[PDB]
């Protein structure tokens, strides 16, 4: 009858569905490639979608995905096998060659923009009318790393203006050089600022961006996946 | 086969147990010790399974049901025919759901990311924990846990649910289903926003979070952000479960008695308790 | 230490946004109105504005009305005495008219019609809301994805109190608008039609509702999972993909076998959430009009 009908149909529209959906998440990373960076024999039985085009605001351009993948940039590991499936060994210094829970991608080298086209992200102290509305005010605080040592102070927050959230710490080092610190990665207290993820002597190692008062896209990805990276490379160094 | 930007990712090291020894891929997935964990015990699992369908004497799906020993085994062994598989296959269920989290862990520290899915599986296993370990023991035997089969867990339900009662006026009952409902009213909402931002009006330019704050404030008056919905969708999840695992746990233990009848406290607070009419009096 | 980012550290303020502007019609938007801290604490702190066009009037009229209209009866069964209106408040229950006046509108004011009168007014409340929904991405020029997903809701609503009542016969098929008589009748329903538990739509509409909670704990644990990354900026994360939707990817694809994208996640969640909606409006649309007892059916799926 028309109830039997009915289900019938819908386990129809169900697998044309999930076919849709997982053709619809394939539009990054495919095709699948075999460790030599080699196009892969077996794909799979979800063939690639037709692409589709973004357009980006502000002048910014175009997007096509799926389309050309490449990481534009070089990756410092070596083989540790002679097998498919095993892990890559960093060739140089992890921390440094952006690798593995330290690595960054080669995102574009702009800052992100609000809706209006202003930069997204801005030092508190060029943002006008921002303040510190509650929680326990950072700027003064001394810096403090895994190691219990001192590495700096906090100069200033750079914050999200269009949803108001805090979003990095600027840190002085001893040289009197500045770094950024993700928010999410520090841990605000009375008297200092914790850091866990990095030692005192990786403060320094911590990517510097060009401008003072903008940081960009790619900058940002530097910064994070840097900080990180710490957790498992700074861990020899992480006495406590 | 790798994904085009995958292999800077494939390092060493984030392992919890075993060191090196298990740190390997085979294909998309990742081993580890709790890789070979959760494979050694969901086998085994599964092997008990067929061995319990010869003993029922079926091999359908739909027909395979293994029950858990009855009420009058109490908290004790029971032969395999009857109880005994359950049991085992319990055993190795928790083995299995414990050894995925761990590998997730491991999977978390290689990434470098926080451990928040790990986290989020866990209050899973302990409303499964909750059904055929907690509440068995605090009501004296295995007997109250549900079967491991399709069909025969659903009657389990309504079963346990009738004894009761009508199982809705289970306060905290009703506390979870505001919780799973609301969920769904935010997954469809968070979906619908980001795409309707990334999809514009045909030939349009992608529109930024900050039109998403807007359509929201002038929706509804209020923009939760970008952030909050997330830190706000894992809570509700979570909530949803945390009082479904409590919503059990109270009941046949501190309270036996019909459902219902548990509101009648209110209807005889004192000041009120005795005045004629409405629906009560 | 160790930071979850479940809660902010520190909360900071900058001047009211007003928001984008695009088509919208500025002299309908209302006044900013006041900074909560405590919001701020899990996600913004701002309140308003809102737009409030004729159309959104009209819906919030109607909804008063409708909420008004079931509080007199309520007042009208407790005898006007607050104590007891208190007292048996989830007691409470706005019936539909008797099954003898079926589909008409000529049923006594104490006995139906002021349920007919309340929803009508629900009806207006919620018709004007989803044409609202339409409207306020239009004028910013985005898709429609919010009022195509809450169609999906009005779907099982408008089953439940209009189409099945009214292919059934009578008014009497509806539910009744009361906290207790609505549980009720929702466990009447299943036992009059041979118990829910046989009718396939139930079960969909269930693996459904347990998805939407397996996928949003799934979804925002991966967010805040790599907000280190700056992750919560879907949009840009969409169109210049960063370490923080790779890393995303992979923890999934080495967990489980395969994995999304920052958009395509996004397409499974809208259809994960419309699914329960969807199916169980079906499922209760078919429960008396073509299948009267679903274990008989299920018997022999006839
Ligand atoms: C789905 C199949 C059945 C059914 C079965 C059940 C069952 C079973 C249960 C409910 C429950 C509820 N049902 Mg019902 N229900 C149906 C159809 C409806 C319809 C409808 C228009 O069709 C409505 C309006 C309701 C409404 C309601 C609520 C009274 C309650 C919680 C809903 C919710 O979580 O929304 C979530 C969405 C929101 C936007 C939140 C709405 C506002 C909330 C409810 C209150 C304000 C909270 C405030 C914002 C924050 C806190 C403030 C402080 C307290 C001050 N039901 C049909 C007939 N319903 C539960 C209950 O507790 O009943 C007493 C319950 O156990
Ligand atoms: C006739 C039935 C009774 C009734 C009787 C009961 C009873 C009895 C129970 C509930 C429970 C629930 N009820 Mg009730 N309930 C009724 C009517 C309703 C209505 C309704 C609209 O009328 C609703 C919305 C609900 C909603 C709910 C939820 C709050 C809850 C189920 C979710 C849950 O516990 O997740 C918990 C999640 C899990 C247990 C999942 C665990 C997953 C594990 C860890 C991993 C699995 C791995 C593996 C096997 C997967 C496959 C692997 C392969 C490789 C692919 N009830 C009526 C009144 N209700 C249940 C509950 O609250 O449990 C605590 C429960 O026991
Ligand atoms: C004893 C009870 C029966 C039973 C009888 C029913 C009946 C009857 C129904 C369900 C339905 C459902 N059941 Mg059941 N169900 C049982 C046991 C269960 C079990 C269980 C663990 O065994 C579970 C998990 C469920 C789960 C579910 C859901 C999948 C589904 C509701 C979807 C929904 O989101 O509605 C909530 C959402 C809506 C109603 C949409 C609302 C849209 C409108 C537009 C909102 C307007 C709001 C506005 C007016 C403001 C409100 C203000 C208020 C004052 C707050 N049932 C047993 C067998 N169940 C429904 C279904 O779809 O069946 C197929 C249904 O009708
Ligand atoms: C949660 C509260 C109650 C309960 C109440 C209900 C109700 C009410 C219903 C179900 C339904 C389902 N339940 Mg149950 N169920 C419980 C506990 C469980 C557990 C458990 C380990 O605790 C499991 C594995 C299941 C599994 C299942 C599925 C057969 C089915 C769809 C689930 C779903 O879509 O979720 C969402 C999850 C996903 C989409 C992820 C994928 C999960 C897959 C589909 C699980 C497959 C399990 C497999 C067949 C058996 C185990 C693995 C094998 C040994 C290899 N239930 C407890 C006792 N269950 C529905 C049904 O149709 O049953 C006939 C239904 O109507
Ligand atoms: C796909 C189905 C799922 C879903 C989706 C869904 N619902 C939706 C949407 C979507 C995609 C919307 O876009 C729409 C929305 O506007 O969300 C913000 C909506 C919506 N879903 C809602 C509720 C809701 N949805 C439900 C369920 C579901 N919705 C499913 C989970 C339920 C359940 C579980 O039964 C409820 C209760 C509304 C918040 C909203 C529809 C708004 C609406 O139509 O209102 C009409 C107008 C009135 C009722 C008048 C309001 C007058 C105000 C003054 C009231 C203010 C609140 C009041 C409590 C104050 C009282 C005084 C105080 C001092 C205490
Ligand atoms: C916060 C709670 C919500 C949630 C979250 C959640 N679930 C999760 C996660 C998260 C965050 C994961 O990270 C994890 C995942 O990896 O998903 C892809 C997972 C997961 N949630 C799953 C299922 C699931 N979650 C459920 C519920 C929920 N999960 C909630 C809604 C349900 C419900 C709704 O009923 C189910 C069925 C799995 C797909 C997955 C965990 C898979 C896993 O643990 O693998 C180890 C085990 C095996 C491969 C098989 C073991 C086989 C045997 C040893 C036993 C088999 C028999 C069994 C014991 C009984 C079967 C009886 C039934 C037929 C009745
Ligand atoms: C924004 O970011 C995000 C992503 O990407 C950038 C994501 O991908 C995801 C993930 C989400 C999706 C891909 C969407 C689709 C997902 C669902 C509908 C959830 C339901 C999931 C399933 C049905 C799959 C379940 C499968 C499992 C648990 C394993 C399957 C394995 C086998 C059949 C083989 C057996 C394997 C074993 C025993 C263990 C491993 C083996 C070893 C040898 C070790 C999220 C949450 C996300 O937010
Ligand atoms: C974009 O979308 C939007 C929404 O949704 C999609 C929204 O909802 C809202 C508006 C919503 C809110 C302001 C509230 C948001 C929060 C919740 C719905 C969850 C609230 C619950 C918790 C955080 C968990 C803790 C539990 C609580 C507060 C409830 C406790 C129980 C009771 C009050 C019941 C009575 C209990 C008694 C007598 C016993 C008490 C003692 C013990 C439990 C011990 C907005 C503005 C919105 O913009
Ligand atoms: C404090 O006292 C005052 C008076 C000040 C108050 O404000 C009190 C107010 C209250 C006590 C309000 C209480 C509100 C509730 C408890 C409401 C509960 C409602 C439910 C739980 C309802 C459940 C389900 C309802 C459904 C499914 C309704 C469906 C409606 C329809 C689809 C509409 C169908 C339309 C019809 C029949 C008429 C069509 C007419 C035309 C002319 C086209
Ligand atoms: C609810 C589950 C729905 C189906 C999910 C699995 C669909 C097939 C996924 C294949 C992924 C393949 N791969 C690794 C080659 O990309
Ligand atoms: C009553 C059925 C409701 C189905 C709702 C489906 C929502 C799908 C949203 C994505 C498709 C959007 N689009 C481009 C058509 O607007
Ligand atoms: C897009 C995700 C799809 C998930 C589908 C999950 C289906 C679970 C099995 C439902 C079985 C239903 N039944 C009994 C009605 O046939
Ligand atoms: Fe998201």
């Amino acid at each position: 009858d028309l109830a039997s009908l009915a289900i019938y149909s819908f386990w129809i529209f169900l697998a044309g569905l999930i076919y849709y959906l997982q053709t619809e998440n394939m539009r990054e990373g495919y095709p699948l490639e075999n460790e030599d960076g080699t196009p892969a024999a077996n794909q799979g039985p979800f063939p690639l979608p037709k692409p589709k085009t973004f357009i980006l605001p502000h002048g910014r351009g175009t997007l096509t995905v799926p389309g050309p993948e490449s990481e534009d940039r070089p990756i410092a590991l070596a083989r540790t096998a002679v097998s498919e499936g095993f892990p890559h060994a960093p060739t140089g210094d992890p921390m440094k060659d952006g690798v593995g829970p330290a690595s960054w991608v080669a995102r574009r080298d702009l800052p992100e923009l609000d809706g209006h086209g202003h930069n997204k992200i801005k030092p508190m102290k060029a943002a006008a009318g921002f303040h510190v509305s509650a929680g326990k005010n950072p700027i003064g605080l001394p810096v403090r790393g895994c190691d219990l040592e001192i590495a700096g102070k906090v100069v200033d927050i750079w914050v999200d203006i269009p949803e108001q959230m805090a979003r990095f710490l600027e840190v002085e080092l001893k040289d009197g050089s500045t770094r950024l610190l993700p928010m999410q990665m520090v841990k605000v207290q009375s008297n200092r600022v914790h850091v866990n993820a990095l030692s005192s002597d990786l403060f320094a190692g911590i990517p510097t961006i060009k401008s003072p008062t903008e940081v960009t896209l790619l900058e940002e990805d530097k910064i994070c996946g840097y900080v990180a990276g710490g957790l498992m490379y700074a861990a020899p160094k992480r006495k406590s | 086969a790798l994904l085009s930007f995958e292999r800077k990712y494939r390092v060493p090291g984030g392992t919890l147990v075993g060191g090196n020894l298990f740190d390997f891929w085979v294909g998309p997935f990742y081993v580890g010790f709790f890789g070979v964990a959760t494979f050694f015990f969901a086998a085994l699992g599964i092997i008990l399974i067929a061995w319990s369908a010869v003993l029922q004497g079926t091999w359908n799906p739909q027909l395979i049901s293994v029950y858990p020993p009855a009420l009058e085994y109490g908290l004790g062994g029971a032969p395999l025919a009857k109880g005994g598989l359950w049991q085992i296959i319990t055993i190795c269920a928790t083995g299995a759901f414990v050894s995925w989290a761990l590998r997730e862990v491991e999977i978390c520290r290689k990434l470098g990311i926080g451990y928040h899915i790990p986290f989020a599986f866990a209050f899973a296993i302990l409303a499964y924990l909750t059904l055929v370990l907690f509440r068995p023991v605090m009501m004296g035997a295995w007997g109250y846990a549900f079967p491991y089969g399709i069909w025969t867990h659903l009657d389990w339900v309504s079963n346990t649910g009738y004894t009761y009662g009508n199982f809705h006026y289970n306060p905290a009952h009703m506390i979870a289903i505001s919780f799973f409902f609301t969920n769904a009213l935010a997954l469809a909402l968070h979906g619908a926003l980001v795409l309707s931002a990334a999809n514009p009006e045909k030939g349009k330019e992608m529109r930024t979070p900050d039109h998403e704050d807007t359509f929201f404030r002038d929706l509804v008056g209020y923009s939760i952000g970008t952030l909050g919905i997330h830190r706000l969708g894992l809570l509700l999840s979570l909530s949803a479960v945390f009082f479904s695992a409590l919503c059990m746990i109270i009941t046949g233990t501190i309270w036996f008695d019909q459902w219902v009848d548990w509101w009648q406290w209110w209807v005889k607070l004192p000041w009120w308790a005795n005045i004629p009419g409405g629906i009560n009096g | 230490a160790e930071y979850q980012n479940i809660f902010s550290q520190v909360q900071v303020r900058g001047p009211a946004d007003l928001g984008m502007t695009e088509d919208v019609n500025l002299a309908n938007r209302s006044g900013v109105g006041p900074f909560s801290t405590l919001l701020g604490w899990f996600g913004n702190a701002q309140l308003g504005p809102i737009y409030l066009g004729s159309l959104g009037v009209l819906s919030l009229f109607s909804g008063l009305m409708w909420f008004f209209t079931i509080g007199i009866w309520f007042w009208y069964q407790a005898g006007w005495n607050p104590a007891v209106f208190l007292r048996d408040l989830f007691f409470f229950s706005l019936e539909p008219p008797a099954p003898e006046y079926g589909l008409s509108f000529a049923a006594p004011l104490k006995e139906g019609g002021l349920w007919l009168i309340a929803s009508f007014f629900m009806f207006v409340a919620v018709w004007s809301w989803w044409g609202r929904t339409y409207l306020r991405a239009q004028a910013l020029g985005m898709g429609k994805h919010t009022a195509w997903a809450f169609l999906s809701a009005i779907w099982l609503w408008m089953v439940l109190g209009f189409i099945r009542p009214i292919l059934m016969g009578s008014w009497s098929e509806a539910v009744p608008f009361g906290i207790f008589s609505h549980l009720d009748w929702t466990n009447n329903f299943s036992l009059v039609h041979g118990n829910l538990r046989y009718n396939p739509f139930h079960g969909l509409s269930i693996a459904f509702l347990y998805g939407s909670a397996l996928l949003f704990a799934m979804h925002g644990a991966t967010i805040l999972a790599v907000s280190r990354f700056g992750g919560e900026r879907e949009l840009e994360q969409i169109a210049d993909r960063g370490t923080a939707a790779e890393r995303a990817a992979l923890f999934w694809r080495w967990t489980m076998g395969f994995n999304a994208t920052m958009e395509g996640i996004h397409r499974w969640a809208i259809w994960m959430a419309v699914l329960v909606t969807l199916t169980g409006g079906i499922g209760i649309l078919l429960s008396g009009t073509v299948v009267d007892n679903w274990y008989v059916w299920g018997q022999n799926h006839g």
